């Protein structure tokens, strides 16, 4: 009754004692007179407010949430919210600052969210946010940042949100951050960052995201390696080149790691070990890659793919560390001898596409009764023992194609929904009975053998 | 073409938003249809990009507004708040 | 080479006689094996490496109306690789209407054998299956692909 | 015994008085002992001197050239050269260098070129080429600079040739070779180099090239509009996003210009005016690109790339300005409606491909004498005008494909290499009876006019 | 394998040189192998580059060395040496040219 | 589909008879015309942009052992693109020894339509022609790439 609505906006009842007042998109300048003490919500966003220099309402104790996105705003004055004292919530989005407004911020005691982003905002006065001693979440999202603004952000140990993303930072000095032993999230993303301090994070004891996604990173962000509790990192699209012995050392629970997109050519044996809430590792082209990363800690891998590199052996034991995984792909690399895949029980799907293998043997793929796919084109593959695909009952998708099979080829094992084998040229001895029903799509050798045999599709070029 | 949306369609709605707005996919019917609006929306958060600003699902268990997907900024009533994510019980002060 | 497909609204009408029935092309990134759903248009932008699974219940038939290739924004992925993401996400099979980008064709030719189909349909059979769907309002239908 | 070569070189006779010293690639330290005080070259690259002194030779009055490339030096003394009254050359490349030496150059009053590549320098000394009045070329690429030594270019009024390429410069300031007034090339490419001052070229008064390849240049390098001189201009591969409206109005001796592998979206109508010596212009991807460029001044283009954009339309006298052009590529436009491409009398090659045209007319390809290709795949192309094939003598391959054909089509052409017609739906009028004799190759819509007749030449399918 | 060559073949000779060293290949006279050498020889320049350095070959008119493809250090007997080109007769100013 | 191969040295031989032949298959870049030529090995490297050509009078074949794509660095330029530089630079005919990249022959299947052809050569006949051009030697010998049989 007595709260009422300003002329044009939308009220509604907070409580039996307050009012949540909308006058958003209705063009105007500054609103008032007689909007209610009792105003606990009010959105101005996507008006004209050019200046909210010709009032406010310093009055209003008990406003949580102000909402200003989307004016005209160039400039903020010292006292323009004196006398908000309930101020939860501050939102300034989509304005035109260039600065963060040197005092008006200054004090605002309950502030727990603050929106600076899409602005023009160049500079942070060292001591635009002293006094926000409950300030939670701090977005300057896309403005005209060029450098971390390292005094300023002193004084928000409370500060467990932040956004930098889009702006124009190309440095991280050591410490930079040092005070902010709250912080959860940070946001860097699509930066210009060429440069990390080696102590950069240190100081965020409590950081969980790390987002360094889209910068010009020349190399593995090694400070990381005090962020203790990270469980998501992301460095995506830098032009980083390699990722050292030891990466992930000081990050035990990190979930996930993205670093695709960068030029990667060496990762450490040791990068991944320790890793335990790890559930997928993958790693294409890195061409310099020898030798088989250690996996110590790290046994929750469900996937694995490790292509373009120059893998020539693994070690007999690798499936003691590949206790769970379900997808191996270790297409284009060096392997010509290979184990027993027989521990990775869970294992069902597999890739060795392109490498240099001739042999396969009664052992190789024993026991794997989850396997449903298994591709072994390209290689040097000659002489498959009899039994080796004996024990494979869920074997839907085989694909030997272009390796040098021939008198003999495979059988025992017949559960096939696609074989393809073209390539094959030592295999004109190509009877190929369809003995094993299942099939529905074919890939033979030779032509004769599609027409010379329910939607069996076939290939090449049944007569 | 639609409000602040400078590219159109019948079937898909709008296919670029003007530069500060976000881009949300509305789902009808059997229809999905782009649609720009300033700020996103409550199960969303805005997720500005360079190429495209973005409305994002806000799916972080028993929230109502988050920073980031996994971080939330108020829970439901009355759930307690612990680092971005929501318990029943608090640990250790939320 | 080429697909038949019906479209079954579940309703309803002995005249209107189950209304629409199209004619498309199979794609070489997919294979050729039939399929059945329920019909769900999906934007070209729902297709794209950060984009909300909307999780429907899986077994649903996606129609992808593409737009000009010259005027849009460019494409988040590879026309192939949003093929592939609807299915991992959602289906076999996927229809992109592919009258606005008819190039679309030689995109989703070289094969990556993809267990659900991928039938491309343009001008004319296509004009009607939208016609449909502006919404018109429902719509609500069941479609279903087979080779004769 | 006064010429003489040390024991394990390799020595030769320069001119009639003086000698010519490889050492090189004998592991060695101090030493060579007997060195002719008549040397003029010297080389003592790929050993294993690390230290200098005992400094054999500061009696060698005639040395212009000394090579220690590829040594272990960490250190060069004071004094390493004094007495080197005719030293042209000094070669100090792949050395452990972390500085350029303080004051062991300073002086060398003869020395024209100077190499310090892959060292591990790090630091300039700001005074470190006081005196080098003669130096005309200077290499410091592949060291671990990170910043442009302004102070110690100053002196360098001399200076033609610089590479500081392969290093982690990330900064030009404004003025940062503002002395170096002689210089004709400079290299910055592979550094990491994100902000240009607005002026940070300025004094570059005779540069002609300039190389800022493999950078991360976030936009154009306004800077250059001071260069006048410039005839070779680098920036691919940066993350520059457009090119502006007077990019090149300073620079009109302009004759090459890299800037592919940027993710260029827009370019100015203007920007590529007032380039005579130009002889190509591609721009493959600037799909925001809706107006066809203004090439005033820019009469000697003989190859136009401008795929991938939306142009709709071109305009009517767009040939005058293509007086030399020999290929024309306008694929993945918009164009429906297109003039006529005669007064482009040069033109010998012609890509339209995925466009919007539906309607060739006569005008349009007439009197190309010198077109070889003609490609319109990929159209709406539905109606070609009597003969718009008539006058195109040189014609070797037509290309038609994937159109709106046939309600009429043509063989007012004659000669043809290559015909593609592949794609086209209402093509049953598909009655081609072969009045191209000449013909190596064909692609017909149907298998069925394709391989009807029986030196051989094919078709397909 | 080869002295400064870290990668080899019959066929092809070198592949890959050391950090440092700059690549040729040597033409002689079906032959063509890759050769790892400290600095290149008269005919060429040494190119750094990130990936693989390069021997180049001097191209330009009169040119016993250069600084690069375009920049001439040193013109052939007794021709007159000019903002890195080689002239008969030199505009504007022993004979090099200035 | 097939390509004969005939390797005459330049030294006198009417008794070492038909001298070598050899059998490849022919691209799909390229056309499946005929050639003759002397043969010319190149460094794969030669094939780059634009290293230095080596100005040979048109009409040589050159031949192209290629290297374990693995273990070598990250190609300079497709390897059609390779083939057609190689024409662009004076070869009749482009042989390409695939034995250590097999891969190679899935690269080069794609059409761009090349006047010069290009036929690929693996273990058993490419040994032979290595055998011959390896030091002992740059024998000098003529390429007649007769077409199919
Ligand atoms: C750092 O935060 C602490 C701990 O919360 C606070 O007491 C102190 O004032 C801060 N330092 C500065 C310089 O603001
Ligand atoms: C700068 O250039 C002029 C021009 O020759 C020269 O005389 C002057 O000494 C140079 N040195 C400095 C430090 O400016
Ligand atoms: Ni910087």
């Amino acid at each position: 009754g007595p709260r009422g609505c300003p002329t044009h906006c939308h009220c509604e009842p907070d409580g039996r004692m307050l009012l949540r007042v909308d006058c958003s998109d209705l063009g105007l300048s500054e609103l008032p007179s007689n909007l209610s003490v009792f105003t606990s919500y009010l959105d101005l966003s996507m008006n004209n407010i050019s200046q909210l220099l010709p009032n406010p309402l310093p009055s209003l104790r008990f406003l949580e949430e102000l909402r200003l996105a989307g004016n005209a705003l160039t400039y903020i004055p010292k006292g323009a919210f004196t006398g908000l004292y309930s101020l939860k919530v501050l939102m300034l989005q989509n304005n035109q600052l260039r600065h963060v407004p040197t005092e008006a911020l200054q004090n605002l005691r309950s502030l727990q969210s603050l929106r600076l982003d899409a602005n023009h905002i160049s500079y942070v006065p060292p001591s635009c946010f002293s006094g926000l001693h409950s300030l939670r979440h701090l977005w300057l999202d896309d403005n005209a940042l060029t450098e971390i603004p390292v005094q300023a952000f002193r004084s928000l140990s409370a500060l467990q949100a932040m956004t930098l993303a889009l702006n124009k930072i190309h440095h991280i000095p050591d410490y930079a951050f040092g005070n902010l032993s709250s912080l959860v999230v940070l946001h860097l993303h699509n930066n210009r960052i060429h440069s990390l301090g080696k102590k950069c994070f240190d100081g965020l004891h409590s950081l969980e995201t790390l987002d360094l996604n889209y910068n010009n990173l020349d190399e593995f962000p090694t400070a990381i390696r005090t962020l203790s509790n990270l469980k998501e990192l992301g460095f995506h699209s830098n032009n980083i080149r390699s990722i050292p012995e030891k990466a992930f050392v000081g990050n035990p629970s990190l979930i996930t790691i993205h670093f695709y997109d960068n030029p990667i050519q060496f990762v450490g044996r040791s990068a991944f070990q320790h890793l335990p809430e790890l559930r997928t590792l993958t790693l294409n082209g890195a061409s310099q890659i020898t030798e088989f990363p250690d996996l110590t800690g790290t046994a929750n891998l469900e996937s694995l793919t490790l292509t373009g590199a120059q893998i020539s052996s693994l070690p007999q034991t690798v499936c003691n560390q590949l206790p769970n995984l379900q997808v191996l792909d270790l297409s284009y690399n060096l392997l010509e001898d290979l184990p027993s895949f027989s521990v990775c029980q869970k294992l069902q799907k597999i890739d060795l596409r392109h490498n240099e293998i001739y042999e396969i043997k009664v052992d190789t793929f024993q026991q794997l009764l989850s396997l449903r796919s298994l591709n072994l084109a390209w290689n040097k593959i000659a002489i498959i023992h009899p039994n080796a695909f004996s024990t494979l009952p869920s074997l839907i998708k085989l694909d030997l194609s272009s390796n040098l099979l021939s008198s003999f080829p495979i059988t025992g094992l017949h559960g096939l929904t696609h074989l393809k084998l073209t390539g094959n040229h030592a295999l004109q001895s190509l009877i190929s009975s369809e003995n094993f029903p299942e099939l529905k799509v074919i890939e033979m050798p030779y032509a004769y053998q599609c027409c010379a045999f329910h939607s069996v599709q076939c290939s090449p070029s049944p007569g | 073409c639609a409000k602040g949306c400078e590219l159109c369609s019948e079937v898909n709605g709008c296919l670029k938003c003007s530069p500060k707005l976000f881009i949300l996919l509305e789902r009808n019917d059997i229809r999905q249809v782009g649609v720009c609006l300033p700020s996103c929306p409550p199960g969303y958060f805005d997720a500005r990009n360079p190429d495209m600003n973005k409305c994002i699902k806000c799916k972080i268990e028993h929230c109502e507004a988050c920073f980031s997907h996994n971080f939330c900024t108020k829970c439901k009533e009355g759930l307690y708040l612990h680092k971005g994510r929501c318990y029943p019980a608090c640990p250790e002060g939320c | 080479q080429k697909a038949i497909i019906r479209v079954i609204p579940l309703k309803m009408d002995p005249t209107g006689k189950l209304n629409l029935t199209l004619e498309g092309v199979f794609a070489g990134v997919a294979e050729i094996t039939p399929a059945e759903g329920k019909l769900m248009q999906s934007h070209p932008l729902y297709l794209c490496n950060a984009s909300d699974d909307d999780n429907l219940e899986p077994g649903f038939i996606s129609i992808v109306k593409l737009e000009s290739p010259r005027r849009a924004p460019r494409p988040c992925l590879s026309l192939a690789s949003k093929a592939r993401m609807a299915g991992e996400r959602g289906a076999s099979a996927v229809l992109f209407d592919i009258t606005e980008d008819r190039a679309a064709a030689e995109q989703l030719q070289q094969p990556l054998g993809l267990t659900w189909p991928v039938v491309l349909i343009w001008g004319n059979d296509a004009e009607k299956l939208m016609e449909f769907v502006y919404k018109n309002q429902k719509a609500h239908v069941r479609i279903e692909l087979k080779e004769p």
